[PDB]
């Protein structure tokens, strides 16, 4: 059995004796909730309709010359928000909601459990809320048989000659069901930037939604069967959730100085105090190989010293940039410093290789904020590299060009607004 | 009580078409069972019609409250192959017209799988069945056997000029006119016969002209059936009004 | 009387002898509705003995036999009937039906590979971000720099490394970028080889309507080599152009060869600033981005540049049917979802003898006569079943007047894509709303079938008897203007003699109303290129020199490096 | 002392004048550390004059600009350093290493294109179907007749219909359609000249080994027209085969030209019967079947048949890696996953100057002389550590005793991919075991880094840190065995020098083996075959006559449709 002691985003005790078992996706009330809401809510821009509409619009570059329909939009997003409550939900006082935000920009629409529970996957949330505003716009106006074509291109995109709602107006923080590189990766395919911006550009809570999505994700794909739940539950705790405080301690005690090594060190020296790892044997030069008296806890702590090394390193330079390389050389040096692989077994290193190359040539990428547990460059780490990616963007003061402000206002808002999103620490130590 | 009504329009071609869709078609010609079987390719003429042979998994008839109320025709009562009749039919004033044998196919048979294209239209049924069927597309004024052909390939010919003895091009010369008579020596496959099969005179110019379901600018044009014009206009005003909103 | 378009045309392939077809013994009459059949077979036609030939010698060389006339159905070969050529609507060019196949009509393999081989990428962002990371400064002095280093780049030669191997410039010397702008100062101070210049390709009125809709912004028009997108696909194009403007702006800016600035251009130009063809296709028929399937109605529309160089509206119309009966039908559903022998003549149905230009300009000049010109017909359910109905049955009546126009056009297919093209491009052009003619094409349809007694092939109308209905629908697979569909729209991913005539119909409304675009301002200025290896302002005049092996810019041979 | 075998190509490529590089000038010693820089540039090289004058020509036709070796970085033009020919290992030619690129080659473009325009179909069920549900027999002459009619409709000719337009056969002479069968009653009764014959092709021992794994089942290699799939693409091929295989059954039968039995015909072809060179690929590098990223490493294997027709294993092994480095490094990674100037050299490392050739040579004879045999070896981590550690040593220490070769293989990734294939092959070969080739091919390349304090490009080892736990995982999206990776394989989808390498070490196990095939029988059948335009036997031999402009199959040109020159 293993226990561990959740501490917040700002190393304050929280919940304690804790049993991992208990902190699983398939266990925990709050993670069980996230998913649920995760699912069920989509944004509805209806400032983009507005401005697709008045201009004939589809998309960045699309403009279909004599279809202008300068409908009011944004300014009766509430008498909107009513007819679109009206046709989403299944029954009178059901759980739909319905919430506009930014000013009339954005609609936050929450669709019934209903319709998840008769549907196969997510994708509901999207296709009831674009219907949803679609008759709403066509019914405020009185639009007539002709044009309501373009209210239908201005909500839904090009779809159906594109698979999705390419150009359109309803997106959610999940991206559809065909994006997936293969089997139980929707939780995964959301970009890093998303996380910042829901979080505030909180860290340590970026870190944990990140660390929750990426782990329910492993749990789908069936990376956490048997002796492998043991496994990802421990990397969740450690690296995720703050167990024993030690990415919250190691990063303070790091914080005024420390670099990507120091780090190391800390984690080494908290590893073998911990009774985590021992000396196996001595080398004639004096150098000491180490075992892992518990190979999973071993790479929890690993997972944990790659994101607070992460935090000391990205936080000193205030840029999203060094996660990349916090993440390959924390690891690299970890095994030299102790003749043990790192964290993943070498698969957050790798990870962190193949990540640092294309957030820095010309072969694609971008910046950090564009990765993602579905990206075909970051998805090779069990959940462990993503969070720190989460943190890192977090952590930038401005230097990047595809922010969570360009990239993510839509979703920031939206997810944002929810507080067991913007606080998921705080909201999974409180349903134990 | 329900008295069917089929189609609309007034002129010789709609009257014909309700005539086709009814089954309410006079018989011209006679064909015996054995040259059937032998223009339609499918078995040895005065044999047996060989059944299916599926595998043991599939033999068992399930309990299904439909089958018990659907009552199996000749042909799947005996388990006959599916077996097919395929017409070529020419624009110039053939009797029949694609759409026009696939509806007399609906409404007369029973069991069957109607194919309408523009240059060949087809029947599949249990061979038995598809036989009772095939006659009567031979014998009845649903067909002229100069300006209509059976023809399961090498269709080319409904849309071609006709040759100079007014029979519809046939590029494997199945069919002519021999002697004042149309001879069928190929199955509808091309295949030669060992045998000579008699399908009758031609219909003369006038008697197509007249028994004709295909509309024509020389001899009833389209335009000249306002009920028809109007019935496909008000299809498909209401089919496109009910798909933005069906109300 | 209304002197017919098509029957100089018919007279011609029917009436004089064609190779040793003796057509003055089949008939000298394009009324009569008999004919002599002579039954010449494969000795009437110059192009089927070629073929014979070349059959015999591949059998001979290989010890395995190929073509084989003989090997037709019961030993029968090809040409029982007349074996009868094609003009070329809108040309004097008469060819076999054989040299408007795709496979051997380069013309048409160029067309496609200078559509494939195409993308355009927003400069823009990428000068945002060497401003915002580098301190950089952006100006006409480093952009023309940038575009000469991205023009010796692009084709695949080296600017950074040292001890790079290239590729061959020959191989590769339609591989070009060009630049074009809504920033008029930019404009004034580009280096005029690179620049597209929309004041002199557009008349004043488009060319204001296109920089209105570009705004201030800046874009590259690259075409990568067609021997690239041949040996790999479509989906190659945006990785390609995105890796040579990476290069040119490492080099021409001096950056560091690889540092995090370079991954916000790769961003930038494969993804955020990227204006493709077209995007990717789902499982059952998959294929990445630039493919066919993935190009819009509207975007082919944008593609061929007609209506910039002439003022016949409905000509302008019917050379993106051209263009589009060939590309979406002969080589996208006639080989990437088919293949064999193909949909040849399901597609030259609508580009030759001048038919489907007869029904047009007879349905376009009705309909001028009537509701006053192009674009003052109200778009109202009234006018398009006035128009479609008035040209549908001028249409089929043309089929029983002429017998040979029925024997051209032999397959209900083929009549049913230019009775309902002529219907709905009239209505477009008459309305200025390219929905209404998609409205007028499925009444067409509807009229055609009751008539004849018989539509197309087996399956032709599937998206017609869905068509009414889903035209003004909303639901969400099944409304979308025209303009935004495509091969992929779920009814009309399938099936012959729709696709092309609906991209003549998607532009019919904007030909009508006289704008410079239909559904992308960048893909039209990008196309208004003479350097471009297919000529977009004459489809149906290259198609005729492709089909006599006069077409002289073909790209993508190895004959440089390949034994004398 | 063992004489290193790249030691003659070395002493070539750099000590003799290659153009005017005035090799003599620059350095007569192949062990010297030191060489004299002439800085020639563009004057030192034929090829790059060729190009230089193109550019010229190119921007005066068209007034626009083209190709200058001045537009480089600082107007300094490549060659400042000696530029330097290779040699095509195990062959006589030097070439310069702009011949080895794809654009460049047609050997490599015919290479891909034979395996694009390839599908495998089987023919039992389509059979089945005319018996069972037509009641039609199916006879050898029913099948011989069917054949000649499908080799004279599958290039684009009608065989049904009046007034069809046709394809050139001039331009589709490369299409074709043989057959081969594991019944061998059938094989003696099926015309000759479509037989691929089993046992003609085959030894005695693999003949058996394959028609075991086949069984009583006769099945189409099919080749549609190369000018079809480079105007197309790859998923056309399955479609375009099925359309033909539908003409022909209806043809041959004599059917009706379109009944309900002519769908099941077609869903056979289409689907349960066909055998295809790769499935789709995800959203991100979205490709549809028959493409090089869905092509499975064992695949390659069981395209190329240099191990049908020599005994030397290493060689065998070899001719895979090059025909793997080149299509997926070159064509795959450097044109449809990225483009440009793209990837050559990264390919060339592995199949020029006999150097994979020397480090493989070397581990598999210190294998052979230590553990008796090919697959004698005891496929455990206690033998990879041994041969994969000796072959890669061994393989580090040839680069510091002789500078030029450091210099040919002047890329860190070109020299990780070299060491860690030889490391991979050598433990292939020498335990049977494919999965301990791969094992072997990661501690490579660990060594690799810390002998040198480098390894190679920024991104080279993500796929090799996570090498080592996910060759015997079983987790969901990491286990699986080698023959079965490919470009897909997570950690393997998009980075240069290890694809090529792998489709070696996937065939080394086999080989070591005496294995007639890899991982589908079909495909090794399928492909030895002397009428294919590549010839899959001598790959590296075929890289070479594409070089030096000499390769004389090239199929797909239009000169017959193109105006007389
Ligand atoms: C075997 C099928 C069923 C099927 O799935 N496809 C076929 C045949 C296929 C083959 C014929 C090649 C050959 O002769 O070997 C090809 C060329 C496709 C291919 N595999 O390359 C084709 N049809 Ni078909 N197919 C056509 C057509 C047609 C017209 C022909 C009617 C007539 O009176 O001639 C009818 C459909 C209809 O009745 O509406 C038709 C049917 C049929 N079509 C019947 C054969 C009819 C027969 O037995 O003669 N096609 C056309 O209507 C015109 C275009 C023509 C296509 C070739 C081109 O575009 O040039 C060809 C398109
Ligand atoms: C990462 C991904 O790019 P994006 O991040 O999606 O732009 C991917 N490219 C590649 O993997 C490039 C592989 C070839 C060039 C690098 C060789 S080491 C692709 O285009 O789908
Ligand atoms: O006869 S079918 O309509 O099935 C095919 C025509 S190409
Ligand atoms: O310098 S990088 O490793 O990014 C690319 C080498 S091709
Ligand atoms: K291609």
């Amino acid at each position: 059995s293993d226990k561990v002691d959740i501490y917040s985003d700002r190393g304050k005790l929280l919940a304690s004796d804790v049993d991992i078992m208990d902190l699983a996706p398939t266990r925990n009330r709050a993670i069980r909730t996230i998913i649920h809401d995760t699912k069920r809510t989509a944004a509805v821009n209806l400032g983009g309709i507005e401005k697709a509409l008045a201009n004939g619009r589809i998309g960045k570059v699309k403009k279909i010359p004599g279809k202008e329909m300068k409908l009011d939009i944004v300014a009766n997003a509430e008498r909107l928000a009513e007819r679109v409550k009206e046709l989403v939900q299944v029954n009178e006082g059901d759980d739909t909601t319905v919430e506009v935000l930014a000013g009339g920009k954005f609609l936050k629409v929450q669709v019934p459990s209903a319709r998840l529970e008769s549907g196969a996957e997510y994708v509901s949330s999207i296709t009831a809320s674009a219907a949803a505003i679609t008759q709403a716009i066509i019914e405020l106006f009185d639009v007539g048989i002709f044009d309501a074509c373009m209210v239908k291109a201005a909500v839904w995109g090009d779809y159906p000659q594109t698979i999705g709602l390419n150009g359109g107006n309803v997106s959610s923080i999940l991206e559809i069901p065909q994006k997936d590189e293969g089997l139980g990766f929707t939780l995964r395919n959301i970009m890093a930037n998303h996380i910042a911006a829901i979080t505030q550009r909180n860290a340590m809570n970026a870190a944990a939604l990140s660390s929750i999505l990426e782990q329910c994700g492993e749990f789908e794909m069936g990376n956490a069967i048997g002796m492998f739940e043991r496994h990802q539950l421990l990397g969740l705790a450690y690296q995720g959730l703050n167990a024993n405080n030690i990415v919250y301690e190691t990063v303070k005690e790091q914080g005024k100085s420390g670099t990507i090594g120091t780090v190391v060190h800390s984690i080494v020296e908290r590893a073998l105090e911990d009774g985590v790892i021992s000396v196996d044997k001595v080398a004639p030069s004096g150098y000491k190989f180490y075992k892992a008296n518990d190979v999973m806890l071993w790479n929890a702590y690993a997972a944990a010293g790659s994101l607070a090394a992460t935090m000391v390193n990205c936080g000193a330079a205030r840029a999203a940039q060094c996660v990349s390389s916090t993440l390959l050389y924390f690891n690299d040096l970890l095994e030299k410093e102790t003749g043990l692989p790192g964290c993943d077994y070498g698969k957050v290193q790798g990870t962190a290789v193949g990540f640092s190359f294309f957030s820095h040539s010309i072969y694609g990428g971008g910046g950090p904020g564009v990765f993602n547990g579905n990206h075909i460059v970051t998805r090779h780490s069990r959940g462990f590299a993503i969070p720190c990616v989460a943190a890192a963007v977090a952590l930038d003061a401005g230097t990047q060009m595809f922010s969570p402000e360009m990239t993510s206002a839509v979703v920031g808002t939206v997810y944002g607004s929810i507080p067991e999103f913007r606080e998921p620490i705080k909201t999974v130590a409180a349903s134990l | 009580a329900y008295e069917p009504q089929y189609y609309p329009g007034n002129t010789s071609v709609a009257q014909n078409r309700r005539k086709h869709m009814s089954g309410n078609v006079e018989k011209l010609r006679e064909i015996s069972d054995e040259d059937l079987t032998a223009i339609l390719g499918h078995r040895a003429p005065g044999s047996d019609y060989p059944s299916t042979h599926p595998p043991l998994a599939e033999m068992g008839e399930p309990d299904c409250p439909i089958r018990e109320i659907v009552e199996p025709t000749p042909g799947a009562a005996a388990g006959d192959r599916i077996r097919y009749v395929q017409w070529t039919d020419s624009m110039y004033n053939a009797p029949a017209t694609p759409y026009w044998r696939s509806y007399y196919a609906a409404i007369n048979h029973r069991g069957v799988d109607p194919g309408t294209l523009s240059g060949r239209q087809i029947v599949e049924a249990r061979e038995r069945d598809v036989e009772v069927y095939g006659k009567m597309s031979i014998e009845t004024e649903m067909t002229c056997p100069a300006l209509a052909g059976l023809r399961g390939a090498t269709v080319h010919g409904h849309s071609c000029r006709l040759q100079e003895d007014g029979v519809m091009f046939d590029m494997l010369d199945r069919r002519r006119l021999e002697g004042g008579t149309i001879i069928m020596d190929k199955d509808q496959v091309g295949v030669p016969l060992d045998r000579k099969v008699d399908l009758g005179k031609p219909m003369s110019e006038e008697e197509a002209a007249k028994r004709t379901t295909i509309y024509r600018v020389d001899n009833v044009p389209f335009r000249s059936d306002s009920e028809v014009v109007e019935w496909v206009q008000r299809i498909w005003e209401l089919r496109t009004r009910y798909g933005f909103q069906p109300q | 009387d209304r002197e017919q378009l098509f029957k100089k045309a018919l007279e011609i392939k029917f009436t004089q002898e064609w190779g040793e077809n003796k057509a003055t013994e089949v008939s000298t009459d394009i009324t009569s509705k008999k004919a002599k059949y002579l039954r010449l077979g494969t000795a009437q036609s110059p192009r089927k003995r070629e073929f014979e030939q070349y059959g015999k010698e591949i059998a001979a060389k290989r010890g395995l036999p190929g073509y084989d006339p003989k090997l037709h159905l019961g030993g029968i070969p090809l040409g029982q009937r007349q074996i009868t050529p094609y003009v070329v609507s809108s040309t004097d060019t008469l060819c076999d039906g054989d040299d408007l196949h795709f496979v051997n009509n380069a013309a048409m393999q160029q067309m496609w590979d200078d559509i494939r081989r195409t993308v355009i990428v927003g400069m823009d962002l990428a000068h945002e971000t060497l401003e915002k990371r580098l301190g950089k400064e952006v100006t006409p002095e480093t952009i023309n720099h940038y575009l000469e280093v991205l023009n010796h780049a692009m084709p695949g030669a080296a600017v950074v490394q040292e001890m790079m191997v290239e590729t061959h410039p020959g191989l590769v010397d339609d591989c070009y970028v060009k630049v074009f702008t809504g920033d008029d100062e930019l404009a004034d101070e580009i280096d005029k080889r690179f620049l597209i210049d929309i004041d002199k390709q557009f008349g004043e009125e488009k060319a204001a309507q296109i920089k209105a809709a570009i705004g201030k912004t800046t874009w590259q028009a690259v075409h990568v080599p067609t021997i690239v997108v041949r040996t790999c696909d479509g989906a190659t194009t945006s990785r390609w152009t995105a890796m040579q403007i990476g290069m040119s702006f490492i080099a021409a800016y001096r950056m560091c060869a690889g540092e995090a600035a370079v991954a916000d251009l790769a961003y930038a130009a494969k993804h955020a600033a990227l204006v493709g063809m077209g995007d990717m296709l789902p499982a059952r028929r998959a294929r990445g981005p630039n493919e066919p399937g993935g190009l819009q109605f509207g975007y082919l529309a944008d593609i061929v540049q007609a209506d910039r160089v002439t003022d016949d509206k409905v000509k302008a119309s019917l050379e993106v049917v051209a263009a589009g009966a060939m590309l979406y039908d002969q080589i996208w559903l006639g080989s990437y979802m088919s293949g064999g022998v193909g949909f040849t003549q399901y597609a030259t149905a609508a580009y030759t003898n001048n038919i489907l230009d007869d029904f047009s300009y007879y349905g376009y000049e009705y309909a001028v006569d009537k509701y006053g010109g192009p674009a003052q017909a109200p778009a109202t359910l009234e006018t398009v079943k006035d128009i479609a109905t008035e040209t549908a049955i001028y249409a089929i009546e043309q089929y029983e007047y002429f017998p040979t126009l029925l024997e051209d056009q032999f397959g209900g297919s083929q009549r049913a894509a230019v009775v309902a093209a002529a219907a709905g491009i009239a209505t477009g052009l008459a309305t200025g709303n390219s929905q209404a003619g998609l409205s007028g094409w499925y009444l067409a349809q509807y009229l055609l079938k009751e008539a004849e007694g018989r539509l197309g092939f087996f399956g032709y109308d599937l998206q017609d008897q869905c068509g009414a209905a889903n035209v003004f629908s909303y639901q969400s697979d099944e409304g979308l203007p025209l303009e935004l569909r495509g091969p992929n729209y779920p009814n009309y991913a399938m099936n012959v003699g729709h696709q092309g005539e609906y991209a003549g119909i998607a532009s019919s409304g904007h030909i009508g109303r006289g704008d410079a675009f239909v559904v992308n301002p960048l893909v039209k200025v990008a196309f208004a290129d003479p350097l471009l290896n297919f000529d977009f302002t004459q489809v149906r005049k290259e198609f005729a020199k492709g089909a006599v092996r006069e077409f002289d810019r073909c790209a993508g041979e190895r004959a440089l490096i390949l034994p004398a």
